[PDB]
């Protein structure tokens, strides 16, 4: 997260860490959406052009987590994943269309304070929060700057708004769909603040004036570099994808 | 866990806002 | 109904006639799915080629019937149109992709033995059930065989006949009008034998399966279009109903 | 409403009772 | 020949009528492809199923012929068969796999305006024109229409036909096709008609080579189920695909 | 024994005559 | 070859050599059947079992030899390959069904007394000679026995009977096919004589009683050991293909 | 080519090769 802040304690009790057993390394960042279910960019785990593609035993989620590195006893959980299922349709080739994967956990994880599952976006909520100009929340430990040659302590959060897709469109080369939305403040607006490598998998979420419950609209998905004025995050469209998420869920619930 | 999803235990749970949260608010009024 | 049979009495329960009050006709058919909403094709509201547009008061319905002319006390009953609900993308202009449309009651209909919903299927229900070979069943007071006069053959009761779906490919094959996702094909092949068929005044009637699995009935299709009626080598269309299922339960949701 | 009970008709499959050629049907259910 | 039309005057120089001499009758269509050779249908020669066992000197062919019944004075010939050739595995017991066959004559005959020999294809012809949707030519004085009685036209008849995709031939019919045939006909959606029907078997499928001008016979009559009717095709003998049977006779017998 | 000059009709096509409806056949080898 | 003998010169004319490029290699016997094309065994060229894949430029021929390596005047000759064409439906997966292959030459070869194509068979040849008993020459620079730890200096040579179908199906747990036949001595018979590892590609000809002309009737492909009491060298029915070779050079040849 | 199966050195100029006849004594039922 770039100009993003220190999150505070149960902030995100839905965040969660996807770890490479071996050699150790923190991957991407993940969802909660049940006790049996967490939800990922499809990057994170199957990305040829990079030589990845990780199985279920390579892998491992922590949840509960605040602080990235230093352990934190009766509060952090982890959990060994069951299966992994990657959208059928995912386009690593070309430009990451329906960057989506889901991940069963072997078993079921308690809730509590510090761990508690994200909402998915119904037709409503997507209709009345998806608009230009209204912000969301990302989450995540990755990288704090864009670098080519560092990372957080403790989770990271930055408040986004949600871009006009004419503009996410003319701002890069790559071709966009309606699989994806971006978020981000424009030049002229001052204000700064973007995901960056690292943070992929993690949630964009936004609070619902109706209900005040908190909806994963989004997951991190791509960029081209972080914060760089006229760029903007790309995000999965979490609500387009649902459909997928619940017969995923129904089948191999 | 779903019929209690997107609450946080400690917040929403104990009608505690967290430091920005309003930001989030303020962006959903047209203006 | 081209060579089905006379059905029996409360067989198809969710069979709802829809008329047109003046000047006096039997337009379509039509379904029940709830105590107060109806399905049947958009194109029996809105189709401007043959000069159709109708409005909430030009219409009404009839539910519980069996006989196609008289009236049957206690058993049948009427409902006006509050309101009606094609879908947005109902392709009119070309080959009737997404013909389907929603009506609901002023009132809720109360059910008995001869006024009962049937099922929309499930994911999982249409896929154990839309599969070459299955057969589902057809029911109407439509046409008895291909009538090219504008007025006929016309059956004395609900009419039902059982036919089984085809495969894409040659559905695709039978006809040079460019068939979509949003609908499937079914009747015999002219190496079968049998025969069997909607026609027109058909549409908006159910294609209906029943679930060996749950021992419900579902409505997979609504009859859409053909060209001709039972003719060797050509296949009736409808309307695939999981695949708008979507659309279907956001506009029940949104205008319950 | 009305779902619940769906697709049972009253004077078929809720006293037992099968109509002429609902097995047809099945059989064809069977490759 | 159904829905066809009256051949014009040479207009197939290669047709062979099939005649059986006790008691008379025309039983099959047939080709010349060589002054002593007269390519058929097996089963215009042999079929158990229909009582049917023909012997060389129970049948004559008649060659450059236009009526089907006047004579037609120094133009049409009469010959007797040398010899028939069944192919081996010629199924008659089941789908009338392999339904070809080969008449020597016992005299050459000699060609002339109304008496020419068709060409047999090369794979290089069969790879550009046996494709479906391409247009081949049936011609025959067998049957008008369907006809259901025990036991025709006054002249040839002709139609054009676009050869069809394998997967619609296997699926109209329950009849097990194999490769060596192909189906040809209009589908109910292309609105035009035509077909073979009983009398025609023998008679050939022939299409004009675009690029050098020349008729290839690419089928022979074989069967069908019903006559012009909607959804249903007729079949036809692969030549091609049994050409190095054909090649072997001529060469071993010729 | 007669192949060399083999599918070429004396009335027709070596006197550079078509006849009535061999332009159909023509017509269907090209696709489209 | 085990238990051959040295060849006489210009006993093989048709004799060709396939080489490595690199790491230099001797790797199969093959076939100049005419000036511009040569026979082999398509598991010289690909057999992924064994990692083998190898493409135009990995490899060349040397043709008119007789001492293996020791360079021969003005009588030896080298050829580039400008395309590989492996039988499409060559099975490498699990009996080697259909191990053929043809390679064009960038240049044509000029015939001389030490080079010379050999005859492919026709159906009537096939006939004739392919019968059990009767003897076919094997000619190959490779192993001279059974080897799982030497070579021949100059090419060696040795005649072998064809061997009935049914002793060749029961000699082997590997599932055969009438793409392939085998030959060598029985138990009993007393001589032996058989082909062996590097061997493949070679020709297996026989000399038409009828014609005085010599054919190649196989091409060595497999065998389990090498001249073991009970085995039997199997080689590609070279006939059974020649439909296939045909189609091959007529498509491709010029 | 016609002159396919003719060796130059032996077939060509009605010389027999060391061998060949014992193909020839196997063709003889
Ligand atoms: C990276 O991710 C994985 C590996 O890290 C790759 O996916 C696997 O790829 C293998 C082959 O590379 C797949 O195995 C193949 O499965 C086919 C389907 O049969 C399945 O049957 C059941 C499914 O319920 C399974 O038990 C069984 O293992 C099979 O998965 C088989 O038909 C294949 O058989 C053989 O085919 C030919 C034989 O002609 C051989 O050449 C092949 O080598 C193969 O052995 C084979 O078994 C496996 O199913 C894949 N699994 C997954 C997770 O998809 C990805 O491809 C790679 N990511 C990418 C796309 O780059
Ligand atoms: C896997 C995620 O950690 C990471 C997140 C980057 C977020 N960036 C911004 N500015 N918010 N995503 C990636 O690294 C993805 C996966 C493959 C490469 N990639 C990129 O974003 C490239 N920088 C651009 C790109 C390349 C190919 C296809 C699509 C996008
Ligand atoms: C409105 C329905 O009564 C009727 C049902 C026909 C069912 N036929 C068979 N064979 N099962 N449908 C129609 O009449 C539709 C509506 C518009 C015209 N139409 C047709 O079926 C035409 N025959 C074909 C057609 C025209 C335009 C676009 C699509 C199809
Ligand atoms: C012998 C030929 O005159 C005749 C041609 C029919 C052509 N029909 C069409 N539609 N183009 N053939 C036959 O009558 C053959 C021989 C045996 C019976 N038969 C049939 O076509 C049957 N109608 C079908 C059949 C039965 C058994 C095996 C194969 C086909
Ligand atoms: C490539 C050729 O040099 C060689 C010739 C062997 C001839 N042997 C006798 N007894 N005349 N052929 C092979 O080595 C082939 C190719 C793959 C392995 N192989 C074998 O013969 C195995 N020994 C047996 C076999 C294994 C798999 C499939 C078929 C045969
Ligand atoms: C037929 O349906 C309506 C008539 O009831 C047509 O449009 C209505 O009338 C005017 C058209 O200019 C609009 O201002 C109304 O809003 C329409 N009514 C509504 C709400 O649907 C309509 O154009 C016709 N349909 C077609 C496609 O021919
Ligand atoms: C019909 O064709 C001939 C009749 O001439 C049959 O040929 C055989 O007839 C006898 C019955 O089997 C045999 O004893 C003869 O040897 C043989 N005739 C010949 C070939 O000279 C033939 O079997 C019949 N065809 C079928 C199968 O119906
Ligand atoms: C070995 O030979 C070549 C070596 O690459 C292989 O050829 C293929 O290589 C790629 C793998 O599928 C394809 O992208 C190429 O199009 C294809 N090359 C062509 C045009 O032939 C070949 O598949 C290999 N053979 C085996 C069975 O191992
Ligand atoms: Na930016
Ligand atoms: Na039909
Ligand atoms: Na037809
Ligand atoms: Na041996």
């Amino acid at each position: 997260i770039v100009e993003g802040s220190d999150a505070e304690i149960g902030m995100s009790p839905w965040q969660v860490m996807l770890f490479r057993k071996s050699p150790q390394e923190l991957l991407c960042g993940a969802s909660l959406i049940s006790d049996r279910w967490v939800l990922t960019a499809a990057h994170c785990l199957l990305y040829p052009p990079w030589d990845k593609n990780f199985t279920e035993n390579d892998l491992l989620v922590r949840i509960g987590k605040h602080s990235r590195t230093r352990y934190e006893r009766n509060i952090e959980k982890i959990s060994m994943l069951e299966k992994i299922y990657i959208h059928p349709r995912y386009n690593w080739r070309e430009n990451l269309d329906r960057d989506i994967a889901l991940m069963k956990l072997k078993k079921p994880v308690a809730f509590s304070d510090y761990i508690h599952p994200v909402c998915l976006p119904d037709r409503e909520t997507a209709a009345s929060l998806l608009q230009a100009g209204y912000k969301g929340r990302v989450t995540g430990w990755g990288n704090l700057k864009e670098t080519w040659t560092g990372q957080p302590s403790v989770l990271q959060v930055v408040n986004l708004p949600i871009v006009e897709r004419p503009v996410c469109k003319d701002s890069t080369r790559i071709r966009i769909t309606d699989n994806m939305f971006c978020a981000g403040y424009k030049p002229d607006e001052g204000k700064r603040g973007d995901a960056c490598e690292g943070d992929s998998g993690g949630p964009f979420v936004m609070k619902s004036p109706f209900n005040n419950r908190w909806y994963q609209m989004g997951i991190v998905s791509w960029g081209e570099g972080c914060d760089r004025d006229g760029k903007y995050g790309f995000y999965t469209h979490v609500f387009r994808l649902k459909k997928w998420i619940q017969k995923v869920i129904d089948q191999f619930g | 866990g779903e019929a209690d999803c997107g609450l946080r235990p400690l917040f929403e749970k104990k009608s505690l806002e967290d430091k920005t949260e309003r930001e989030l608010l303020e962006s959903y009024i047209d203006g």
